[PDB]
């Protein structure tokens, strides 16, 4: 017996730079939607499109990808909600994908005790960008954070590691077992979420 | 000594952008936060007429000394509208004083940046071409309309523009070094 609810598209992200993929989430209070459609121009275009993708992003989703996505330049978007009973259309969402930039977490994060001679020992910890971030040419630039604690504190240390991805950990506490974990952003944009952890035990003779 | 202008070209780009980041946030959460003004910010911006590169493929397409010549007139371009906003701003009575402080700043880095890119030019492509022809913005008499709310969508659309040529040209530059000094193996 009822139309849709008003839909909202709540959520975009770019991992790289080079795609992205936006979120919807039906109404509630009104009827279940047996459709939906995504449609957006472009800044300085008039030419409307749909959805190149629903499929790939999931549920309640569009896909852009590279031959859909560009930068410095905004989407304006829009989904309907549609059902036998009728229809409703979200609020008309301004996005540049410049802004909406999020990268998955680093990977392989992998730590290492270095007892060296007549010299300081250090934790030496290691890892790698996401896949599918082009740092190479230039076009994508990545910082990196990373955090680490034992079980118990209640505080994480914090080491900002720019755009290496390497780094040396000096003081730490003989025998203590240490959760480590990385994250990165872009140049500009989000923080990833953080990887999962790696455990090192620093040893007794430290 | 390309590995030195490059790497103050970037600091310096990359700090103009965030830069032009949080005075649009700024302006915006104190000024325009509550209205349509992205809706009126569409197609607005003095550069869109210039053939930029929209996307990693077109950037490697792109001619090496083109590219740079792009920048540097992305650049030149924005000297004038850089400099009536600071003097707008600075001639009000009870002026903001963080937007006021950025761009300001804006102002005086956008120039020596334009002169690390001179530098590289001439380093680079030292038997260049030596002609200006970057777009004209023209823009100064909106920004000095009485009426308030065409005044604060005229600004708006100057910062929305400033923060996507900012951020346009500190990732070409990111490019470039990439590029030029790196053969793409950054
Ligand atoms: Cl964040
Ligand atoms: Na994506
Ligand atoms: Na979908
Ligand atoms: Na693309």
């Amino acid at each position: 017996m009822l139309p849709p609810g008003k839909p909202e598209i709540f959520k975009c992200r770019s991992p790289n730079k080079e795609t992205f993929t936006c979120w919807w989430r039906p109404g509630t209070d009104g009827g279940l939607p047996t459709n939906y459609s995504l449609t957006y121009h472009r800044e300085g275009e008039t030419l409307m499109h749909e959805c190149p993708d629903y499929i790939t992003g999931g549920p309640n989703s569009c896909h852009f990808g590279k031959q859909y996505t560009s930068m410095w330049r905004t989407y304006i978007m829009m989904v309907n909600a549609t059902n036998q009973m009728g229809s409703s259309f979200s609020d008309e969402l301004y996005v540049d994908v410049t802004y909406i930039v999020q990268p998955d977490p680093p990977l392989e994060l992998a730590v290492e005790v270095k007892q060296p001679e007549d010299r300081k020992p250090y934790l030496w910890i290691k890892w790698s960008p996401p896949t599918l971030i082009d740092l190479k040419t230039g076009w994508f630039t990545l910082l990196y954070e990373i955090r680490l604690k034992p079980e118990k504190a209640a505080e994480w240390e914090i080491h900002f590691a720019g755009q290496q991805t390497e780094f040396k950990i000096l003081s730490l506490h003989p025998g203590q077992k240490y959760l480590v974990q990385v994250r990165c952003k872009p140049d500009a944009g989000y923080w990833s979420a953080w990887s999962p952890a790696t455990f090192i035990q620093i040893p007794s003779d430290f | 000594m390309l590995r030195d202008l490059f790497d103050r070209a970037v600091v310096l780009s990359h700090y103009i952008h965030n830069l032009s980041s949080e005075m649009f946030s700024e302006f915006d959460k104190r000024y325009t936060h509550g209205r349509g003004f992205i809706t009126k910010a569409i197609n607005s911006c003095h550069t869109s007429s210039l053939a930029t590169p929209e996307d990693k493929e077109q950037a490697q397409q792109m001619n090496q000394k083109d590219f740079l010549s792009l920048i540097v007139s992305i650049l030149r371009s924005w000297n004038e509208p850089l400099y009536h906003l600071v003097t707008e701003v600075r001639g009000m009575q009870e002026a903001p004083e963080a937007i006021l402080s950025k761009a300001v700043e804006i102002e005086e880095q956008t120039k020596r940046l334009l002169e690390r890119m001179e530098l590289i030019v001439s380093q680079v492509h030292p038997e260049t071409k030596e002609n200006e022809i970057y777009p004209v913005w023209s823009g100064l008499p909106s920004l000095q309309m009485a009426d308030e709310e065409s005044r604060l969508s005229a600004y708006y659309n100057l910062l929305h523009c400033l923060r996507r040529d900012s951020h346009k040209i500190d990732n070409y530059l990111k490019l470039l070094k990439c590029r030029i000094i790196h053969n793409n193996n950054c």
